RNA sequence: AAGUUUGAAAAGCACUUUGGAAAGAGAGUGAAAUAGAACCUGAAGUCGUGACAAAGACAAUGGAAGUACCUCCAUUUCAAC
RNA sequence: UGGAAAUGGGGUGCCCCCACCCGUCUUGAAACACGGACCAAGGAGUCAAACAGACGCGCAAGGGAGGAGAUAUCCAGUACUUCUCUCGUACUGAAAGGGAGAUGCAAUGCAUCUGUGGUGUGCACACGUCAAAUCCGUUUGAUUUGCCCAACACC
RNA sequence: UCGAACCACCUAGUAGCUGGUUCACAUCGAAGUUUCCCUCAGGAUAGCUGGUGCUAGUAGAAGUAUUGUGCGGUAAAGC
RNA sequence: UGCAAGGCCGGAAAGAAAUUAGAGGCACCAAGUGGGCCUUCUUCGGUAAGCGGAGCAGGCGAUGCGGAAUGAACCGC
RNA sequence: UAAGCCCAAUUAGUGAUUGCCCAUUAUUCCUUUGGUAAGGGCGGAAACUUGGAGAAAGUGUAGCCCUUCCGAUGUAGAUGUGGCCUGGAGGUUAGGACGAAGCUUAUGGCGUGAGCCUAAGAUGGACCGGCCUCUAGUGCAGAUCUUGGUUGGCG
RNA sequence: AACGUGUCGCGAUGGAUGACUUGGCUUCCUAUUCGUUGAAGAACGCAGUAAAGUGCGAUAAGUGGUAUCAAUUGCAGAA
């Protein structure tokens, strides 16, 4: 039975390699919900828990504020404030002085991000406490948080290939800016090339 | 004290011994897979001895079932009998060959008093 | 192979390994817990020997030099002839009653000695100096 | 602030009781109503009830098929 | 640092019907022409002769050494975690046990024993001296001849009444000022039925703080935030509000 | 020893990936300037319009709500 | 941990993962970074583009203390005024008085719009920084 | 190279008699001599004799599948499924 | 069958018929290629550092020390620690040096929150759709999170 | 022992070369080609391959045909 | 003015190029390999070859099983 | 007067099919195992005799339970394993002069296997097993391996 | 048949293994560093019976001092 179908198998990460006993509770909570419900949320929030720690990028309160201000500008203006769910964890943002009274549900908060919320007027939730309020996740604004600009993702590449604005692995920052990275050293890594 | 029903048919009986095991008083009756590039066993010729596959796995419904029904469970003292007595249909005790004689009688006494079948005994009383 | 690794620059090419042929040139700190106990044992045993004197002498405030540290204050060794003269004490007699003396400091800003001249007469107040 | 389903994630792998002897995974539990090492049969973790003649209690009444034998032990062995 | 290399041997050369390894040089002796300083041979150098600049000691972030001691005391107040992990607390009157701090007063130990009956925690003390056996297997020839169990430790605020309790076998003596993991959770298992003299809860709120204030001594250290407060994740999967939005079945 | 054998079957294991469509890397860059200098200024206006069109929305969506 | 290793995991494999044709040798592709311009040139030119040259003028006795200029932005000033120190920034109309070099941060860079009005005292200040603060109810002050 | 590390104790085999004496057979010591100084355990390898299928060689070994007879090995029935 | 059979095992021999000495280099080993009497015990990816990637954990615009001290305690451990440093929150230039918010009016001024479009989870929106009944699969608007592509601004 | 003695040491000298490299099962699974190298008994780089993935993915799918629409100068032919 | 052009755009648009539709897209880390050989088809060099060099696909290598008595490659699989 | 060759045949000009034999192929049937492949249950009820639509919310096992599909070779290599094993540590559970380690094997059984457990020793005499973590000088048939010992040739 | 096999029981050789371990190694620590006043080294010696070794030097397996109590021990001898 010739197939060719040998490499079409995708790596889905069936479970979590985490050993945190308080996330294996959220995972069994969100296998029950993600399986025995017609919730699109519970499906999605379950693969994001079993997901790793480098893939659950943190969203700063700045990101949470701005996108919850882009929701709350087009609502019934008295309907409700949706819950900003992030399956990573929330970090404070000293670039946002004034924060609205927004409800947030993260696996974790900074000690400065929990107080910034509670001082603002909102209440930060948990996931055993969100399974009580919209377990199906009605009126919840699910969030990732930027994982680009991460210093790992901007070494990815070659950095000597034309059109590769990646950072070479070099402790000495003033080591490799010579020949090959100069227009007057017999070739300059071509900053642009159509791909 | 009686077993529970099963389907105890077994796939293979002859153990998997390593190759050229008899030609050398040094090798062991313990399967090591032949890493040989041109070994006849690894490339699986006809009259060669087989290699443990997943395909030889026992039926799981009757896997680990001693020929007397009664999947086995090692027993060290009489208090481990009570921890077995609820599965005295599904499990059987096995005293551990280091439990001496003074304690091994104190067990085989309790087993019959508990109907917890032991795979070990029959000293003028079964 | 190699590939997208940082150029190592490891600097271990000078017979540091104490092998069978080379005596080795490594300093392993397997004795620092013994030494911490060792010093605090001398320290606490030197303190009851110098008693009733303070174990540490008196050192002045001095400004850490460079632009990176100039705002950080620090305890330098000895005061100066100047603070001692501007506080009465002979630097020969200050150097024998616990005050530490530095004939090299230059008192470049009066600002500097003012913090330390007054810092002496705090000590010279709360010091008994009972005779022999 | 600690429920039973958390008192089970911590002990699932190791205890005084887990008694993994081979691959059997029995348990020297108080609540020996089944002798297994499951999350529902061990009353050491939960507020559950064991099965002896006193029937000490802290549902899940597999005590039915667990006390019938408990009494028939002494009967069929009193000789 | 020069063991197994102490000979002065050289391989005879690939011209004589032997292996090519350094061979001892000389005569008369039985080592003359024997294998020298390889893995293979007697008096032969080890593989990777171990070095004292191995990495013997580990760093641990302070917040992980504290939040390990923190989560080790939380289990010492969970009697299910103490019944498992092997402490006999079947008729202990309460966990976390606390005792009126009339115990730095015991100056003889015949009474410091009669204390451990007042709590029936003498059960966990007798399982420590009944379980005193010769160690197994080259621990005994080293300085680890005997093996006991860890017994219930008595946590003191000060170091005053350690005299009546120092000789009792079992019954660790700890100090509130320096809670010591590897004692508060030995073998990596959280548990350790503790006794907690009355004067020892005084500081735990002070020396660890609350979920919203820093401690007195662990400075800047506040208790962490529980990832989920209603830790009974099953008692909400069987809740009224969840069953309303479940998906119905059909067979 | 040049062979080219097994190569066409190596290029077809992980497949000869199709080209990216035109909406990928459609950087009209390095091309003829008087076009892209005009297709630039018209992008600036069309962005001032995109920002302006959202300004009435929210303000219409406020009072008219 | 030695049991968590692959040549301990792959006992009996006879090669610990280094092959039969190309046998695991000692140094066989040069030793060190050798061959950066000869036979590893494709690695260096392509993952280390700027290596192998000279550039700029030599600064012989380089001292990092006189060349020390840490930077803080305007949106990061709030990182130096506690809520209590900002509780006086609420009453009395007393602007916060921030002094950078005590927290590090010689130079004051102007990034973002300053959240809280204050008066920073910095050794160095950018032109756009010097202008955002003096038009947000604030004032830069040069020190040292 | 070489732990004689016998045993708890030398209690280290008195004595009888076969041998020229050794050694052997007996006794005797001791918990063990089947712990007898070349001594705790005593493995593999090889060898010996006793037995056997007493088989049966026409390379050995091995694979699968049976059968012959023999195995205090397991299990089960031993008034029954 | 009633207390020794019956099965399963495994020992031996036999019958049938299957089967080329293993390891190895090599495109190719039964090779007239190399190594191979036997057995016992030894015997080969190891530690250190510097990196990176992944994964686990802590905290997070901070993180972490190290060295050292401090003083309670069997305790080379554990507990505490201001101070500092370190990495980074800001990059760039060969260097002097410089140094990034957006929108409207302007060509600097004033209110001073995704920056643009596009591809785009989830949920709320109404939209009907065999739909047991009506909760969900369909979908279209809204905002679009992450991501990516394009081209703004700014350093 | 001599086309450079012998002993000890540097030294466990270096070897792109030869030999070896110790458990099981499971899941997959190749390459001898590209370019560069005092390179051709070796490397580096792509390809092949595994693992971990991320992601809205009946699509930006195809070693296939159809349909149109281009391209070509080998076979045969013709001198 | 309006055509045409670019960046756009809403109103509106459906098919009366077959099949599989055995899911697209990137990304990261890392080996091993870098001595191939045979073969089909065609074909360069050679007196020739179980020859050297190629193109194509298939194999062997890395693989048995079945049978061409026998055979790395053939025929089936 | 074929068991050769070339053509045909396939139950015999009677009436329309497969003469017949062989596989690691095909079909079907069981059994394993992986896919994270789909499902369904994921705590108490009855079909004449028991098993399960009552065994636990679970990657991984002696699977939570069923049943369903599909795939299953493989050198170099990669990876996984609630996977195997040796020495030692921290825990726990536990044995031992009424006989521990060791050792022997026609001692069975049971795991696909690594291996484990048992019995019985006219063995041994004093230590040590299971489990969770930790740890490493951790698995050997093969290196003209090293050392010790034996053996053939061989009286 | 004998020999050669071959399995089993019992023996022999062998000295692995286990158990033990007054040794090694490693780490740390508290104090003071030989000789012309003849050192280190080696040489020969010395015991009732002593070859080696340990100890000692023709005061020789030790003399003296103190401080301890009845042995030394293969067996003599000896308050
Ligand atoms: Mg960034
Ligand atoms: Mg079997
Ligand atoms: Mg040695
Ligand atoms: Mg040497
Ligand atoms: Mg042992
Ligand atoms: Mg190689
Ligand atoms: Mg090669
Ligand atoms: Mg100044
Ligand atoms: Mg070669
Ligand atoms: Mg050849
Ligand atoms: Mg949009
Ligand atoms: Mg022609
Ligand atoms: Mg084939
Ligand atoms: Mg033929
Ligand atoms: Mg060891
Ligand atoms: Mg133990
Ligand atoms: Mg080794
Ligand atoms: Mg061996
Ligand atoms: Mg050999
Ligand atoms: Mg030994
Ligand atoms: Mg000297
Ligand atoms: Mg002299
Ligand atoms: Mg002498």
């Amino acid at each position: 039975d010739l197939t060719g179908i040998s490499k079409k198998s995708r790596v889905i990460r069936h479970h979590t390699y985490s050993t945190n006993p308080y996330i294996k509770l959220l995972i069994k909570l969100y296998k029950f919900l993600a399986k025995r419900t017609s919730s699109g949320f519970n499906k999605v929030v379950y693969q994001r828990l079993i997901k790793s720690r480098s893939n659950r990028a943190p969203i700063s309160l700045s990101r949470i504020a701005v996108v919850m201000k882009r929701k709350a500008v087009f609502t019934a203006k008295s309907k409700a404030a949706p819950i900003a769910v992030v399956v990573g964890d929330v970090l404070d943002d000293v670039r946002m002085a004034r924060i609205p009274a927004m409800r947030v549900c993260a696996l974790r908060f900074s000690k400065s991000a929990r107080q910034s919320i509670v001082a603002a007027g909102g209440e930060c939730l948990t996931f055993d406490q969100l399974a009580m309020i919209a377990p199906t996740g009605k009126n919840t604004y699910l969030l990732r948080g930027r994982k680009s600009g991460r210093e790992s993702v901007r070494h990815f590449g070659a950095s000597g290939v034309p059109g590769s604005h990646s950072k070479p692995y070099a402790t000495n920052r003033g080591k490799e800016t010579k020949r090959g990275r100069r227009t007057g050293r017999s070739y300059k890594r071509k900053a642009f090339r159509h791909v | 004290k009686p077993t529970v029903s099963k389907a105890i048919v077994k796939k293979r009986t002859k153990r998997f011994t390593r190759h050229r095991y008899e030609l050398f008083p040094q090798l062991s009756s313990s399967w090591r897979k032949p890493r040989g590039e041109d070994s006849p066993v690894r490339r699986r010729y006809k009259g060669q001895k087989a290699m443990p596959n997943k395909g030889y796995g026992s039926d799981r419904a009757t896997k680990y079932i001693t020929p007397s029904g009664f999947r086995s469970f090692p027993i060290n003292n009489v208090e481990d009998l009570y921890m077995l007595v609820m599965q005295n249909r599904k499990y059987a005790g096995v005293i551990s060959h280091t439990v001496g004689a003074r304690k091994r009688k104190a067990i085989a006494r309790k087993a019959m008093e508990l109907d917890v079948r032991l795979a070990n005994g029959n000293a003028k009383l079964r | 192979p190699k590939g997208n690794n940082a150029i190592p620059h490891v600097h271990q090419k000078k017979h540091w390994n104490p092998c069978s042929s080379q005596k080795g040139n490594v300093k392993v700190f397997l004795n620092q817990p013994a030494q911490k106990h060792r010093r605090r044992r001398l320290r606490l045993l030197k303190a009851k020997k110098v008693f009733p004197r303070p174990l540490k002498a008196l050192r002045p405030q001095v400004n850490c030099p460079t632009v990176r540290h100039n705002m950080k204050r620090r305890l330098g060794r000895g005061f100066s002839p100047a603070e001692l003269k501007a506080a009465g004490l002979n630097p020969q007699y200050a150097a024998t009653i616990g005050i530490r003396v530095d004939s090299r400091r230059k008192n470049k800003s009066e600002e500097g000695m003012n913090v330390n001249v007054q810092r002496l007469k705090t000590y010279m107040s709360k010091l008994v100096l009972f005779p022999m | 602030s600690h429920s039973v389903d958390l008192q089970w994630i911590l002990v699932r792998q190791n205890s005084r009781f887990l008694q993994k002897r081979g691959g059997i995974r029995m348990s020297n539990d108080p609540f020996n109503n089944n002798g297994n090492w499951t999350k529902r049969h061990c009353g050491f973790l939960n507020e559950k009830a064991a099965v002896v003649k006193p029937a000490k209690g802290g549902l899940a009444d597999v005590s039915f098929r667990r006390a019938r034998r408990m009494a028939c032990i002494a009967s069929r062995t009193a000789k | 640092r020069l063991s197994g290399m102490n000979h002065s041997a050289h391989s005879w050369g690939t011209g004589r019907a032997v292996a090519r390894i350094p061979r001892i040089s000389g005569g008369g002796t039985s080592t003359s022409g024997a294998g020298a300083f390889g893995n293979m041979c007697r008096g032969g150098r080890m593989f990777a002769p171990t070095k004292i600049f191995r990495r013997w000691h580990r760093k641990i972030n302070l917040h992980q050494k504290r939040f390990a001691v923190v989560s080790a005391l939380a289990a010492s107040s969970v009697p299910s975690l103490v019944m498992s992990r092997g402490h006999r607390i079947d008729n202990v009157p309460e966990v976390p046990l606390v005792v009126e701090d009339s115990i730095q007063g015991y100056e003889k130990t015949k009474e410091a024993m009669a204390f451990l009956k007042a709590i029936a925690a003498i059960d966990d003390v007798n399982r420590v001296n009944d379980s005193r056996e010769i160690r197994a297997g080259r621990g005994k020839m080293r300085n680890r001849r005997y093996v006991a169990r860890r017994g219930p430790m008595l946590v003191m605020p000060n170091n005053k009444g350690t005299r009546a309790f120092r000789n009792i076998f079992g019954l660790d003596l700890a100090n509130v000022s320096a809670l010591n993991l590897l004692h508060l959770a030995p073998g990596g298992h959280v548990g350790r039925f503790v006794i907690w003299t009355k004067s020892a809860f005084e500081q735990l709120d002070k020396i660890f703080g609350t979920f919203t204030e820093a401690s007195a001594v662990k400075k800047g250290f506040t208790l962490p935030a529980p990832m989920l407060t209603n830790t009974d994740v099953t008692r909400i999967m069987q809740s009224e509000e969840v069953r309303r939005v479940l998906k119905p079945k059909k067979l | 020893n040049h062979t080219n054998h097994n190569q066409s079957s190596k290029n077809h294991r992980n497949g000869i990936k199709g080209p990216m469509p035109l909406h990928l890397h459609n950087s009209k860059r390095g091309s003829w300037l008087p076009a892209l200098v005009n297709a630039r200024r018209v992008r600036k206006h069309n962005q001032k319009a995109a920002l302006k069109k959202r300004r009435e929305r929210i303000a219409a969506f406020a009072a008219k709500n | 941990p030695t049991r968590f290793k692959k040549c301990r995991h792959q006992r009996g494999s006879t090669f610990c993962g280094y092959g039969r044709v190309g046998k695991h040798r000692k140094h066989e592709s040069g030793r060190g970074n050798a061959g950066g311009m000869h036979h590893h040139r494709i690695n260096f030119d392509k993952y280390h583009p700027g290596y192998f040259g000279k550039l700029g003028m030599d600064h012989y006795h380089r001292k990092k203390n006189p060349m020390w200029k840490p930077t803080i932005n305007l949106n990061n000033l709030s990182r130096l005024i506690a809520a209590e120190e900002a509780a006086k920034a609420t009453k009395g109309g007393t602007l916060p008085v921030v002094d950078l070099q005590s927290s590090g941060y010689a130079k004051l860079l102007g990034n973002g719009h300053i959240q809280v009005p204050c008066i920073v005292k910095a050794r160095y200040v950018s032109k756009l920084a010097d202008k955002k603060i003096r038009k947000a109810g604030g004032a830069v002050v040069l020190q040292a």
